[PDB]
RNA sequence: UCGGUACGGUUUGUGUAGGAUAGGUGGGAGACUGUGAAACCUCGACGCCAGUUGGGGCGGAGUCGUUGUUGAAAUACCAC
């Protein structure tokens, strides 16, 4: 009757607490979309409810019958091939029984002969639970609707950000009825999303995203469920009708809020100054003061502290020059026949789908890489600074303050001597935060941490690659009013197309077709300008699959 | 799409539970109309077969026959073909069949192995598997019995698979038979049913049940007959 | 910030101590090897 | 007038290859002249391949059908 449910749970330590007395139930079907800041608990409750971890008070029950599947914020795989990931989950309790039916069967005679009936007999039994057993035909039926990468190569650095496509892929063909799918339009295309919205609108079983798209959260869903930072509430509509009845819930508590602070200090000179007033009654009016200053700072939470981009040296007029450069690998064909300068003081833009080569593009800037048959001059004036896509700078085992200070008091940053710990607080580590793995943080400070160790040296040449990724409005809109305020080359690649619009003075992009797929234009102006230069030189200006038999 | 069929619906009464002796009747009314049809039975079950623990398979006696055309696919070498080749399989195969089967020559319906073939078996019933002519353990298709076999298939053993939907499906009879030909068939049906009855099911067990033709409409059937088909 | 933790075993899961702890010192749980009555011998203890 | 339960008829679903798997399971040579070429046409469903024989107002004659065979399966037809 109910897919899952929850007592008064509170996953929390006890002195910071993250989960705080979340009872609420979930229907079969119950498409639902989870909004909320960064800091809240939105993956530690997608957390429990897939059995990865316990809560510290409260059951949470799962159906009798009902299997549950999750995609972390960030995917783990296997380092064994790409086929491997189909059968780890999904179809991993038909194909792991499926060579031991051709095993069984290979005609044993003075072992066993008449043992073949309870054994064999019963692995055709299990074939039957799943109404399909050949597995081939129907396995790139699940490979031709992501386009995943071909599937004879591993999962090393081969693999970019369709990294996410084999995890859309190893998750969507289990078909769990509870589907945890923790924000799954990470690094994806203006495709790829499309894609994965009509899949999940005709989906049977329940559906937990923590989405920020729109035509999810607008069409799909149809219960809202705000996480606020410990607490939990469910509406009900979809995400249009939860913001008219959220803007006049905070009307009516923006001044909810204001007497009640005008309250504490019109009592507050009634209890401190002049107590000569009353005698023997003071122990019982002193203590209305205190239980309404105790819950006046349950909710207190306004101190956000802004991103700050450090400035280093004077930028010359020379910044990046590339000189008709080609790159690809054996038969590929990326980038071809290139050529542009970069501009002092102007944020670039990079536009394409997966699989084009965004990210090797800044790995040749730095020297990660080497051209194939062209040069990049660097300039003797630029300091490099790349923060990467897949955030491999990174150890999840040692601490926050461990991983961008490497242990040391003063790192050199801004060509002064930073304390390396007060360089720490700057992106948003008060104190005693510092002490706390950085393989269990957060969404939004796991993008708040790549950005400490990769802008350390105060470069005039900064190389953004997915910097909105699991941030908030608070901090999107105060990354994009502080690279603003830069005084030089900040290169972003980027899908959000809702950022672009904001902060671009340049786009680089690929309009590649059937004549050579490694083509890359350049352009002067902004993305709302792009976007009609395109339709007037270009003439490229759907058809769902359906990843299963129905 | 035809009146002779719809004059068969006044012939059904809606909230009357009927008889199984009453129910072969309308059978007798609606298929003599049309060329022969076959007797279909559709149980709604109270399990939950999500688990893998309530999944229902049994076997099956008729004594008064199926009306099966019936053709006899035969998998062996040496003796074991020998003993079934007599009891009247029309095409007898061998392991050159492997090679007519996928190739575009599927005209069999039965398929009837020994223990002794797996290994070529397992690349040909990759194809008839999913068509429901996967190798049997249990009747007798695949076992050790190479000498009863084939007139298993005109003795009347058909198995039933409950789906995920809880819906048993199983046809009875023809229509060229009489009702006296049918309650021995459909009373052994739910005892098969019953025993094969689950441990862990809830509320009442057989909520609702049916019984139709080919081209015959719906038909009333009572759950609160266990001893009385005849 | 000090407060008062019990002590399991690993194997018939008795509750045999109970001490205190500092939480922002050891965030994990702590194991120690004390004698478990029910056993007779030393085993490995968690907390709970 | 707005919603829940119970029953009942109608309708609904499009990776690619084939005259858009008419969705799952179980059967099965059937439908009888209803041509589709009136209309909210194209069954009025999806309007993505632009079409799934039924509110059918030329008819009572000719009917996507069986035959064709690309594909885990195309094939009418009712019943759960
Ligand atoms: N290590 C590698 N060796 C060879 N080819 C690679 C390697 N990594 C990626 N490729 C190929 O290059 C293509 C794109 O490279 P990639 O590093 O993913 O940059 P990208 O396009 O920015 N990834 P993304 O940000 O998700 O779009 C892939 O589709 C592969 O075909
Ligand atoms: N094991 C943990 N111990 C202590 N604090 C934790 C732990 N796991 C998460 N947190 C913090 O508790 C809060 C829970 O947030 P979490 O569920 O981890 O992601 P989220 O921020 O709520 N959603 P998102 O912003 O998209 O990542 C965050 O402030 C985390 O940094
Ligand atoms: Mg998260
Ligand atoms: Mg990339
Ligand atoms: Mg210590
Ligand atoms: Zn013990």
């Amino acid at each position: 009757e109910f897919i899952y449910t929850m007592k008064k749970v509170r996953k929390a330590h006890g002195d910071k607490v993250i989960l705080d007395d979340v009872t609420l139930s979930f229907y079969p079907g119950a498409k639902i979309g989870v909004v909320g800041p960064n800091g809240a608990g939105k993956s530690s409750v997608l957390r429990i409810m897939a059995g990865l971890d316990k809560p510290n008070n409260g059951d949470a029950f799962l159906a009798t019958g009902a299997t549950v599947g999750i995609l972390q914020q960030e995917p783990p795989l296997n380092e064994d091939k790409t086929v491997r990931g189909n059968v780890e989950e999904g179809m991993g309790d038909i194909k792991i029984k499926l060579d031991r039916f051709n095993e069984v069967a290979e005609l044993m005679a003075t072992d066993y002969t008449d043992e073949l009936m309870e054994e064999m007999g019963r692995l055709q039994e299990e074939l039957d639970h799943a109404d399909a057993w050949d597995l081939d035909a129907q396995l790139e039926q699940a490979m031709d609707a992501l386009r995943c990468p071909p599937a004879d190569e591993p999962v090393t650095n081969l693999s970019g950000g369709e990294r996410r496509r084999v995890a859309l892929c190893k998750l969507l063909l289990s078909k769990p009825d509870l589907l945890l799918l923790d924000e799954p339009t990470n690094h994806l295309d203006a495709e790829s999303v499309q894609w994965l919205e009509q899949h999940l609108a005709s989906y049977p079983g329940a559906i937990l995203a923590v989405t920020h798209d729109r035509y999810f959260l607008d069409n799909v869903a149809e219960w809202i469920l705000e996480l606020d930072r410990g607490r939990a509430y469910p509406y009900e509509g979809n995400y249009s009708t939860y913001l008219e009845k959220k803007a006049e819930r905070l009307a009516v508590q923006g001044r909810k809020d204001a007497k009640l602070q005008k309250r504490l200090t019109e009592e507050l000179a009634w209890v401190r100054s002049g107590a000569k007033a009353r005698q023997a009654k003071s122990k019982a009016r002193l203590q209305r003061y205190e239980e309404m200053a105790a819950e006046a700072e349950k909710t207190r939470k306004l101190d956000f502290e802004e991103i700050q981009i450090p400035v280093g040296p004077r930028l010359g007029n020379v910044v990046v020059e590339v000189d008709h450069l080609d790159k690809g690998y054996d038969g590929r064909a990326l980038i071809k026949d290139l050529s542009f300068s970069l501009p002092r003081n102007g944020i670039v833009g990079v536009i394409g789908p997966n699989g084009v080569g965004k990210t090797t593009l800044f790995k040749t800037i730095v020297g990660l890489e080497t051209p194939d048959s062209g040069s990049v001059k660097v300039g003797e004036t630029v300091k490099l600074s790349y923060v990467d896509q897949a955030r491999a700078g990174i150890d999840p085992r040692k601490t926050v303050w461990e991983v961008v200070s490497d242990g040391l008091d003063y790192i050199q940053v801004g060509q002064t001597e930073v304390p390396s710990r007060a360089y720490v607080s700057a992106f948003g580590f008060k104190g005693p935060d510092q002490q706390k793995p950085a393989g269990v943080l957060s969404g939004g400070e796991r993008n708040r941490l790549n950005l400490a160790l990769t802008l350390k040296q105060g470069g005039n040449l900064i190389l953004l690659d997915e910097p909105t990724n699991d941030l908030d409005v608070e901090t999107l809109g105060s990354l994009e009013n502080a690279l603003l305020n830069f005084p030089g080359c900040a290169v972003v690649i980027s899908h959000d197309r809702w950022f672009l619009d904001r902060t671009c003075t340049h786009i680089l992009a690929w309009e590649g077709d059937d004549d050579n797929e490694a083509k890359w234009f350049w352009f002067e102006g902004n993305f709302g300008a792009y976007e009609e230069n395109k339709v007037e030189r270009l003439g490229v200006d759907v058809t769902h699959r359906k990843l299963t038999r129905g | 799409t035809s009146k002779a069929y719809r004059a068969a619906a006044a012939k059904v009464d809606r909230t009357n539970l009927y008889t199984p002796l009453q129910a072969a009747k309308l059978a007798k009314e609606t298929s003599s109309t049309k060329q022969d049809a076959t007797v279909e039975v559709a149980i709604r079950l109270g399990v939950d077969p999500r688990k893998a623990d309530q999944m229902v398979r049994g076997t099956v006696n008729l004594p008064h026959g199926t009306g099966k055309t019936a053709r006899v696919a035969v998998f062996a070498v040496g003796e074991k073909a020998d003993a079934a080749v007599a009891a009247g399989a029309d095409v007898v195969g061998s392991d050159d069949l492997i090679e007519r089967i996928q190739g575009g020559w599927l005209e069999f319906d039965a398929a009837i192995a020994t223990p002794d073939q797996m290994a070529k078996v397992g690349r040909i019933a990759r194809v008839l598997g999913p068509r429901g002519l996967m190798p049997n353990p249990k009747t007798g298709t695949v076992t050790a019995d190479v000498a009863k076999a084939v007139a298993d298939i005109k003795g009347g053993k058909i198995n039933f698979r409950v789906d995920k939907q809880a819906n048993l499906h199983f046809v009875i009879g023809k229509a060229s038979f009489d009702e006296k030909l049918l309650a021995e068939n459909y009373g052994a049906a739910i005892d098969e049913v019953l025993r094969l009855k689950p441990s862990s099911s809830k509320g009442r067990y057989l909520k609702k049940i049916t019984v139709s033709t080919t081209t015959g409409p719906g038909i009333p059937v009572d759950p609160s007959i266990t001893r009385n088909f005849a | 910030v000090r407060p008062k933790i019990t002590l399991a075993c690993e194997v018939c899961k008795h509750r045999n101590y109970i001490t205190k702890k500092n939480r922002r010192n050891d965030p994990d749980r702590l194991e120690l090897k004390k004698f478990c009555p029910n056993c007779g011998k030393h085993q490995a203890h968690r907390e709970t």
